[PDB]
């Protein structure tokens, strides 16, 4: 049974490997969430610092990948910054050559290549990530497009990564049922914000602290994350209606 | 940090059987219909766009790819190996072909680099077969109208019509019963849309199939006027609206 | 490390045979009979098509008989794949050579040669053989028309008629049977045809399932061509025969 | 059992039986003593012969004019490791007009035994070494051990019944210590700390051999009729 | 590259891919080489499993290396293909920087260190081919015939045979050929080297190959014709 | 080297090459065969730089004798000068170029026809009834312009032959030391050692 | 199963059971700490003595790297020294390009890379060591610790090897009782004490303290080992503890 | 144009005697009209009683002079200690100097 | 399978423990070193009457001081003895002066340990080296797979190795001269051979300071034999 140690065809045409991958994703225990407004591209994940020895400053699974893509990974961290380094330098790279910044879906494509390569060729191993890219697009505006390790990926109006992802994903489904547009219809991204933590709330049934939170904020011409503080005044907003 | 996966992954069981070319082939069966009808003035490519997520844009996944501007290509299989061949078989059409002779590839010749490069997965070290079918509709001056099957042993065989994936054994019966040799393009089409109704379970529109043709050259897709032997692709996917109008007349 | 993966297609058996090959030979058993029968004046290439369907453009399709040059075609069992890749090799060896010498091509040069790829995959490398065996028809100054056959071990041979792929041990017991030295290109053609007839696992043997090729010093004025037969002239040469 | 097929494998327990088995090499190799004073370090190493007819396997080797170590284990081993430690103290000489330290020394052969424990297809090295030398910090000892570990110490032993000798300098670590200025008296302890390890067979004249290096004295062997005098 | 060690050694010494390629020559056809006073012959096994075959273009079993030497061979006959050439070049290389043609005992020296470097050599299996290298030195009249196998030993033979029942005619050539005397004549070795073939071979004559090679590049292959005289007078003196 | 001339009659090919071997001042041999045997109806002489010709020669020598025992068979003077001259085409653009022109005279047994090709260094092939490499030409061409017929036979071949090199003799400056003249035909080759 | 016995084979848990298989190395290895103070960081180490004939404070296990970021580690010691020269290699380059000292955070990822590499190939091992590094850069103090995985974080305290339970129930003691912060000099008194209240789970053999410190004010940013009279003050301090 | 050679003058004197050797040199180092230094030792003592001095270019003579020594040590450990004769250094020079037969070391050498 | 370079978990690498086996079944070779010269001799051991027994070139030539015999796989010894003889030469041209004979095992034994996945497995066959220096004297070697080299005043090497030894064990002293080293190793080679001792199926060499390295005619070493047989039937 060496087709499940390998990236090769077991007998029912599966690659085991790429399957265990993805239970490798959920190890963290952690929900992500990225949704869409007019202006903006709002990223959410929960954050959980277990240890009170550690540095709760330096936790963190969003990365600023360029000035305006933004990306949250849901997985074990080496692999997270693996793949975190690996496109800050596609993107540094394609501006260089090609003399603009590189779109979010074109890298959520190049880096979903890359991890196609790791389902084909043996010696290499699949990271155990899925990334969710986020930006506000000069062509396209704001974008979400998601990465995951069998090389798969596809644009969102929002979209839902975790162990809980189907409650969060059901929950964002029957909010759009009812509005009937593909975004958050808001102007501040401040209230795109309250949105998204609103809905984690009532999707997973849990009560936010500013140190439970983690958020990031896709505007035009920058990506930038939110501190403690910025959180707080985010949940303070929620909790006043 | 090496490769040491110098030797074949794919080799050859007491049987005779190429064990990985099998469950490629498996793998291909697994994946969702697409089909290939050829008309005397076109082809057809069609295929289901299987939403993973109602909040995916289906949209921005295309399953139907143009490869030049007078060849199309779709699947059934593994999307990602799929986007990756597609890629290659781009690239292969200008650096073995257009930057030699200053024309795009006729159908069967590009085929034949797509194929080498799947052949070369089944016997290069530390790689597995790709696993996809891709059904490749062309038109070229000297060959005109084309279509053709290349499987994941970089097996290729040109078709009068066929189909691939989930429910091809119903489709491909259901194809010779329709198919003659006077079909214009539009009755194609038409065909095209009824033997993908019975392998799709859920809902039928626009939005839900990927449709594309190899037909008439369209000046106006071009982006420019000005030299009279250029007229434009004859490759050309039909919109959400093109398939919604033919759905009616069904 | 990767040790742990490698089939080691290379290697012995207890008793001294070349496991891959013999797969490789097994899965070659499989594939559509070849048939090649030299002539005085000529040689036919005979090859039953694997897949009946409907629907496959056979005017603009070749999976059995190819053009190696003007002079030389070959024709396949096994993978096809592995074939086209070997097909186009011997195909640049062809032009290598008449670029040199300025002279077309020795057929048993051209033979040794693909055979020789087809041996370093059996001795060296850790990768699978290819999964092919040809009959090469052709034509030279030095020996005339020559048949030969090549199969994955890379070992070849020369013929007066044989037969490559699915029966034929069947096959071979016919032709041996009914050919004869002094024998024509017409009586070989419906040789082959009769052979292939026979041994086929179809219930019919029809146009649509064969390719079919000569090569004759019959040209105009003495000089050799190769010919390729369309799908109508295979149903033609069927009628006359008397097979369908 | 299963992960000791190769160095690259852990067990479960966190153990590399591959670098495991290559120390018992080393156990299997013959007795070798090293010791130390503030002003000299002396070598003292039981050679092994193959029967009466053979010679006495050699196993002190020199590495540079301040410098050199004995072996226990596989001797190409230690012929490979010792021919980079000459190298590196050539290298030290000719640059840097300078005498390689030995604490640098021990840094790097345990960082080259490393290299072969964490690749693939090498394998560790099979070979101890007791390292000893006079820099510009006085007398050194150094013991290496295959799986990279390095430790320099005042007296040690290493092969097949070390342990009888390890407990003997244990006891006289005080003294032999303070045998400064001193030579023969030096050596004398290291002879009677390797005897501890002998069992029925006893110190002839080609089978003992010494090396020393010190304040003014270069690293010199002595084997045959020179070290007679110690018998 | 593909670097993994096929030919290793076993528990119990033996190195089995060298082994295993010995079986190989076993199931080869027979081929047989005696030398006599002033010449070599090299006889050879055509199995008769196979007609409807061109023996006009079939490659024939003997191969000469330079116009003075000669090699015959058992086991697999693509193996035996890369050998050929080998010594070829080898041939001509060796004429090209010495000014003389190459020694039967050099070439057989070159031939068995190929042979040897694949049973030593990280992803590579052992040539499955023995070779008889047969011929005369130049400006010599001595007779010569070596022989190779896998592994990579040589040896000089008086007379030798290798492949499939070669355990029989070598009995035979053990009883028959006479260090002290050995066939006079080209006429008497051919005879003796037909004689021991016909102890396996079971059939008549389009199954034996003969090639004479006497001194001073004078290399002959015998018709079915000439073998079928010998095959005819061998028989009939047997009958008493 | 000097002088190398060629001529082709009816039925073979004659070759003659000068006997001279001069480093700068002095004449170090005068008795040189510039001409290698390719195959055993196949000749081919040489003159250029120094070390490289012979270097050449040989090398062309052992690839030709090579194929004759490959493939049991003499490969005709057409491909031979074929093979030639891609080395030499080859060569031009190499790090340091072979300094050699040639002359290859063959009998062609196939068709029964002698055969005379010119190359020079930079792989200019060319078949002739006469030709020569380096200033011989300029003397002889005109000799053979004016003698020269077809289906000369090899006797009124070598008449014509010494008729060029007396004009050599009498109006060159360098002294190359008479030529050795090599007669190629459906026999083989054979040397006339009487000129 | 089979799914332990090659490096970068998930298992069907989605784990790597080679690196766990190397945090087990780790858990093995003497105790080692690191304490973040006010403006700097401080790291300790366990030292066993096996033997008396062992030189002291000769076998030094904390290294430097640069000048001012100091490393520390449990497990395979050389699989320590080779992250070390790596980490030297990488720092360097960086000065060489950039100018400026390599930043802490910046170092961290240098490694946790390089130690992420090991687990991408079965052609490798992973690395059987828990690093424990830091230093002071242009935005202050920065300690980290850097696991088999390729894992790493800030930290405020950390430890690793046989005594880290007993370490990090001490080190959480001291973030409870000093939120305004540490001083250096107060920090090294209490690694001290760490260390010995640590070795109560290698008590069998006696030990050497080891300590080493980066402070803006102690030591002007760069690297230094705790010597002589400020040493000795900290073993007194912990041997006042414990007693 | 960059010139990696120079010349930095003085002289050298080998005598061989019956049961001796001399290699004498002068100490004075120049380059052009300057005098660089008044003792710079050109004559080395380089083990196993073979006195060396190369003479010319000062950089070619020390490199020498160096990788020579350093092969006197390298001969000791490659074959147990044993003395390096005159004729052995001799040829082992040539090796050194021939080595950069196509880049020369600009001296004249006297062992 | 298992790495080629594998420690056993006895700490010896499994393919040179194997190899061993492999020299174990070879044809006895013996040297025996005196103060008048080093002695080598082997078993040829010819598998058919018909082999020429002469062509079997079990001791061999490296330079005209140093001589070498083999036993085990004899076909591996050929890139070892090229080595050698490089070696040699290499060494008389960078220093004009011959090499010492421990100097020239210790470059052949370099090689014995360069395998792993470089050649693909260690040498199949050992050799004993006797020669002759201006500093040590007449010198006998033992060169193994392992890489380990043991001088020798007398060694036998393959299968009948450990009753040879046993034998040279008593017989060897300090003053045997070369006549009596001869005799000696044709007793010794007559006592383990499975075949009756001749000068056909076994050679006789060696090497002094005066003459070099050289092997012995049959007519020789025929006469050698008669000496021995003689001598043994005197009491
Ligand atoms: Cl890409």
């Amino acid at each position: 049974g060496y087709d499940r140690h390998i990236t090769i065809f077991s007998p029912e045409g599966r690659l085991y490997q790429v399957e265990y991958a993805f239970k490798a994703t959920n190890q963290t225990n952690i929900n992500s969430l990225a949704v869409r407004g007019k202006d903006c591209t709002v990223v959410i994940s929960q954050k959980k610092v277990p240890d009170k020895l550690l540095d709760p400053t330096t936790v963190s699974y969003i990365f600023c990948i360029s000035r305006t893509i933004g990306m949250v990974v849901n997985g074990p961290i080496p692999d997270a910054r693996n793949a975190a380094l690996r496109a800050k330098a596609e993107a540094a790279e394609f501006r260089y050559k090609y003399g603009y910044d590189m779109p979010c879906d074109v890298l959520a494509k190049r880096m979903a290549n890359l991890s196609q390569i790791y389902t084909q060729r043996a010696y290499m191993r699949p990271l155990g990530v899925i990334l969710t890219f986020v930006s506000v697009d000069e062509e396209l505006g704001p974008s979400i497009y998601k990465t995951d390790p069998a090389g798969y990926y596809v644009g969102y109006k929002a979209t839902a990564t975790g162990p809980k992802q189907q409650e969060i994903t059901t929950n964002l489904e029957n909010h759009f049922k009812k509005s009937k547009i593909d975004h958050i219809n808001e102007e501040s991204w401040e209230k795109v914000v309250e949105f998204a933590i609103t809905h984690m709330i009532d999707a997973l049934g849990t009560e936010f602290s500013k140190n439970d939170l983690e958020v990031g904020v896709a505007t035009k011409d920058k990506f930038f994350t939110l501190s403690a503080e910025n959180i707080e005044e985010r949940l303070v907003a929620i909790a006043e209606q | 940090m090496t490769d040491r996966y110098s030797f074949s992954l794919t080799t050859f069981s007491p049987s005779g059987k190429l064990g990985q070319i099998d469950y490629a082939l498996t793998a291909v069966k697994q994946g969702v219909t697409s089909l290939g009808i050829k008309a005397t003035n076109g082809v057809v490519i069609a295929t289901e766009k299987k939403s993973s997520s109602p909040l995916a844009m289906s949209e921005t996944l295309s399953k139907v790819s143009l490869l030049t501007p007078d060849i199309g290509a779709v699947y059934s299989g593994m999307g990602p190996d799929y986007r990756v061949l597609v890629d290659k078989s781009r690239k292969v059409a200008h650096t073995s072909y257009k930057r030699i002779y200053g024309e795009y590839p006729p159908t069967k010749l590009l085929v034949s680099e797509v194929a080498k490069i799947m052949q070369e997965a089944t016997q290069s070290g530390g790689v597995r077969p790709f696993g996809v079918s891709l059904l490749i509709a062309g038109h070229d001056e000297f060959n005109g109208f084309s279509l053709y099957q290349v499987d994941p042993s970089g097996s290729y065989f040109p078709w009068k019509a066929t189909a691939i994936g989930k429910g091809s054994v119903a489709a491909k019966t259901f194809l010779e019963k329709r198919w003659n040799d006077e079909l214009e393009l539009e009755d194609a089409i038409h065909i095209a849309l009824l033997t993908l109704k019975e392998s799709v379970e859920g809902e039928f529109n626009g939005d839900t199939i990927e449709l594309a043709i190899i037909g008439d050259e369209n000046p106006d897709l071009l982006g420019y006027t000005g030299i009279p032997t250029d007229k434009g692709p004859r490759f050309r996917k039909l919109t959400s609206q093109e398939i919604n109008d033919r759905l009616e007349a069904l | 490390g990767s040790r742990r993966y490698d089939s080691r297609t290379t290697i012995f058996s207890p008793e001294g045979r070349l496991y891959q090959v013999e797969y490789a030979l097994e899965s070659i058993s499989h594939a559509g009979t070849a048939i090649g029968i030299m002539a005085s004046d000529g040689i036919v290439l005979a090859a039953e098509r694997k897949v009946t369907s409907t629907l496959l453009e056979q005017d603009t399709s070749t999976e059995k008989l190819y053009k190696l040059n003007d002079k030389i075609a070959v024709a396949v069992a096994g993978l096809t794949a592995d074939a086209e890749i070997l097909i186009n090799t011997a195909r640049i060896h062809a032009q290598n050579y008449l670029k040199t010498y300025n002279e077309d091509i020795p057929v048993e040069i051209l033979v040794r040669r693909l055979s020789d790829i087809k041996q370093g995959y059996t001795q060296h490398g850790g990768l699978r053989p290819f999964g092919v065996s040809f009959i090469y028809a052709g034509y030279d100054d030095r020996y005339g028309y020559q048949l030969y056959t090549s199969n994955p071990s890379g070992n070849y041979t020369g013929w007066k008629a044989i037969s490559v792929g699915a029966n034929t041990s069947a096959a071979q017991t016919l032709l041996q049977m009914d050919y004869k030295d002094d024998m024509k290109v017409d009586d070989a053609i419906e040789l082959a045809l009769k052979t292939l007839s026979k041994t086929t696992d179809s219930s019919a043997l029809t146009y649509d399932r064969l390719e079919f090729a000569t090569i004759r010093k019959g040209a105009n004025d003495g000089e050799v061509y190769q010919k390729i037969f369309k799908p109508q002239e295979i149903k033609d040469i069927l009628v006359k025969t008397g097979i369908t | 059992n299963n992960y000791d097929g190769d160095t690259v494998t852990f067990s479960p327990t966190g153990r590399l039986f591959q670098v495991e088995y290559a120390l018992e090499a080393i156990k299997q190799g013959s007795v070798t003593v090293g010791l130390r004073s503030n002003t000299h370090a002396v070598l003292v190493a039981l050679k092994r012969n193959a029967d009466e007819l053979s010679s006495y396997q050699k196993k002190i080797i020199k590495c540079d004019e301040h410098m050199g170590l004995s072996l226990a284990g596989l001797a190409p081993d230690a012929r490979v490791l010792s021919n980079y430690l000459r190298q590196q103290c050539n290298y030290s000489s000719l640059v840097f007009n300078r005498k390689l330290a030995v604490e640098r020394a021990g840094h790097l052969l345990c960082d080259k035994a490393q290299k072969n424990t964490q690749s693939y297809g090498g394998r560790p090295y099979g070979v101890g070494l007791l390292i000893i030398g006079y820099d510009k910090s006085g007398a050194h000892l150094l013991e290496f051990q295959p799986s990279g570990n390095v430790t320099e110490l005042y007296g040690t032993a290493i092969g097949a019944r070390s342990q009888g000798a390890k407990t003997y300098l244990e006891r006289t670590l005080d003294t032999f210590i303070k045998i400064d200025g001193n030579p023969d008296e030096l050596i004398k302890a290291g002879v009677e700390a390797i005897s501890q390890s002998l069992r029925d067979e006893s110190l002839t004249v080609d089978n003992l051999s010494i090396a020393i290096v010190g304040k003014d004295t270069p690293f010199t062997i002595y084997d045959g009729e020179a070290v007679a005098k110690y018998i | 590259g593909y670097d993994r060690a096929l030919s290793i050694f076993s528990p119990d010494g033996h190195i089995f891919q060298v082994e295993y390629a010995l079986e190989a020559v076993k199931r080869g056809t027979c081929a047989v080489g005696v030398k006599g006073k002033n010449c070599v012959v090299l006889g050879c096994e055509r199995r008769s499993t196979l007609k409807l075959q061109d023996t006009r273009i079939t490659p024939s079993k003997v191969s000469k290396i330079d116009s003075h030497v000669v090699l015959s061979f058992s086991g697999l006959n693509a193996d035996s293909r890369i050998l050929i050439e080998k010594a070829r070049v080898e041939a001509q290389s060796h004429r090209l920087t010495l000014e003389d043609p190459v020694t039967v005992e050099y070439l057989t020296r070159y031939v068995a260190g190929v042979q040897q470097r694949y049973t030593q050599s990280g992803g590579v299996r052992p040539f499955g081919v023995s070779t008889l290298i047969a011929g005369f030195d130049p400006r010599d009249d001595e007779p010569k015939l070596y022989q190779t196998e896998p592994s990579g030993i040589y040896s000089s033979w008086s007379a030798q045979t290798i492949g499939r029942n070669s355990k029989t005619v070598r009995e035979f050539l053990e009883k028959n050929y006479d260090r002290k005397e050995p066939p006079a004549t080209v006429e008497e070795c051919v005879k003796l080297t037909v004689r021991s073939l016909l102890e396996v071979v079971q059939t008549g004559a389009k199954n034996i190959e003969i090639t004479v090679v006497k001194p001073d590049s004078d290399i002959v292959a015998l018709s079915s014709e000439e073998i079928n005289q010998y095959v005819t007078q061998i028989e009939q003196e047997k009958q008493e | 080297m000097d002088i190398i001339l060629g001529i082709r009659v009816q039925d073979s090919v004659i070759l003659a090459s000068s006997k001279a071997v001069t480093r700068g001042i002095s004449v170090l041999k005068d008795s040189d065969d510039k001409t290698r045997q390719l195959s055993p109806h196949t000749l081919m002489s040489f003159a250029g730089e120094a070390g490289d010709t012979v270097q050449f020669a040989e090398y062309i020598q052992a690839n030709i004798q090579l194929y004759s025992i490959r493939e049991d068979y003499e490969l005709s003077p057409q491909a031979v000068s074929s093979f030639v001259r891609q080395e030499l085409a080859k060569s031009i653009r190499s790090r340091r170029p072979y300094q050699v022109n040639v002359l290859i005279g063959g009998y062609d047994k196939k068709k029964n026809k002698p055969e005379l090709y010119q190359i020079d260094y930079l792989g200019t092939k060319v078949e002739l009834p006469y030709g020569a490499h380096g200033y011989s030409g300029f003397y002889t061409f005109s000799l053979l312009d004016h003698h020269y017929r077809p289906d000369m036979t090899t006797e009124e071949g070598l008449d014509l032959l010494k008729l060029c090199v007396q004009e050599l003799e009498k109006r060159m400056p360098m002294d190359f030391k008479g030529v050795i003249v090599k007669i190629v035909d459906k026999d083989g080759i054979r040397q006339v050692d009487d000129f | 199963t089979g799914y332990d016995l090659s490096n970068s084979v998930f298992s069907p848990d989605g784990r790597n059971f080679q690196v766990e298989y190397a945090v087990k190395a780790v858990e093995n290895g003497t105790t080692s700490i690191g304490i973040k103070c006010n403006d700097g960081v401080v790291f300790a180490v366990e030292k066993l003595i096996t033997s008396k004939l062992l030189v002291p404070q000769k076998n030094v296990k904390i290294q430097v790297v640069d000048r001012h970021i100091g490393c520390v580690y449990s497990g395979l010691i050389p699989d320590g020294r080779h992250l070390v020269n790596r980490g030297r290699e990488e720092a360097a380059s960086f000065k060489k390009l950039y100018k400026t000292p390599i930043p802490i955070p910046a170092f961290a990822d240098r490694l946790g890379q390089y130690v992420q590499a090991h687990t991408l190939y079965n052609s490798v091992r992973p690395f059987g060591v828990s690093t424990i590094f830091g230093g002071v850069d242009k935005n202050g103090a920065h300690l980290y610790m850097l696991e088999p995985s390729g894992s790493y974080w800030g930290y405020k305290g950390a430890a690793t090897g046989k005594g880290r339970q007993s370490a990090k129930a001490e080190l959480e003691k001291l973030v409870d009782h000093h939120p305004e912060g540490l001083s250096a000099r107060e920090a090294v008194k209490q690694a001290a004490k760490i260390i010995y209240l640590a070795h109560e789970d290698n008590k069998e053999k006696d030990f050497e303290l080891e300590i080493s410190w980066c402070s803006l004010s102690e030591t002007n940013g760069l690297h230094k080992f705790v010597k002589g009279d400020l040493l000795q003050e900290a073993i007194d301090f912990a041997q006042k503890e414990i007693n | 144009q960059f010139n990696p050679y120079g010349d930095n003058g003085g002289t050298i004197l080998g005598i061989a005697g019956e049961d001796f050797a001399v290699l004498a040199g002068d100490t004075r180092n120049i380059t052009d009209y300057s005098i660089n230094s008044r003792y710079e030792p050109k004559v080395f003592d380089c083990g196993d009683n073979i006195v060396m001095s190369a003479n010319g270019f000062a950089a070619d003579g020390d490199a020498l002079v160096k990788r020579f020594k350093n092969s006197v040590k390298w001969y000791h450990f490659d074959h147990n200690d044993k003395k390096l004769s005159i004729n052995s250094a001799a040829r082992n020079i040539q090796h050194l100097l021939y080595g950069k037969r196509f880049f020369p070391y600009y001296v004249h050498t006297i062992i | 399978d298992r790495g080629v370079s594998t420690f056993s978990p006895e700490g010896r690498l499994f393919q040179v423990e194997y190899s061993l086996e492999a020299i174990k079944l070879g044809s006895t070779a013996i040297g025996i070193a005196t103060k008048e010269g080093v002695v080598l001799g082997v078993e040829k051991r010819a598998t058919s009457p018909l082999l020429e027994s002469d062509s079997i070139e079990k001791i061999v030539e490296i330079d005209r001081h140093i001589g070498c015999a083999m036993s085990g796989l004899t076909a591996d010894a050929r890139s070892m003895i090229e080595h050698a003889r490089t070696a040699a030469v290499t060494h008389n041209l960078y220093y004009d002066e011959d090499i010492n004979v421990e100097s020239l095992t210790q470059s052949v034994c370099d090689l014995a340990l360069r395998f792993g996945e470089l050649m693909s497995r260690p040498f199949g066959v050992a050799l004993l080296i006797a020669g002759h220096d201006a500093d040590d004297g007449y010198q006998l070697f033992h060169a193994e797979p392992s890489g380990t080299f043991y001088r020798y005043n007398a060694k036998a090497i393959g299968s009948g190795s450990e009753g040879a030894q046993a034998e040279l064990l008593n017989e060897w002293h300090s003053s045997l001269t070369l006549k009596e080293a001869e005799l000696l190793v044709l007793k010794i080679l007559k006592q383990v051979m499975e075949e009756k001792l001749d000068e056909n199926n076994a050679q006789l060499s060696c090497i002094t300071k005066q003459d070099g390295f050289k092997i012995y005619d049959n007519e020789k070493t025929a006469e050698l034999i008669k000496e021995l047989k003689e001598k043994e039937a005197a009491e």
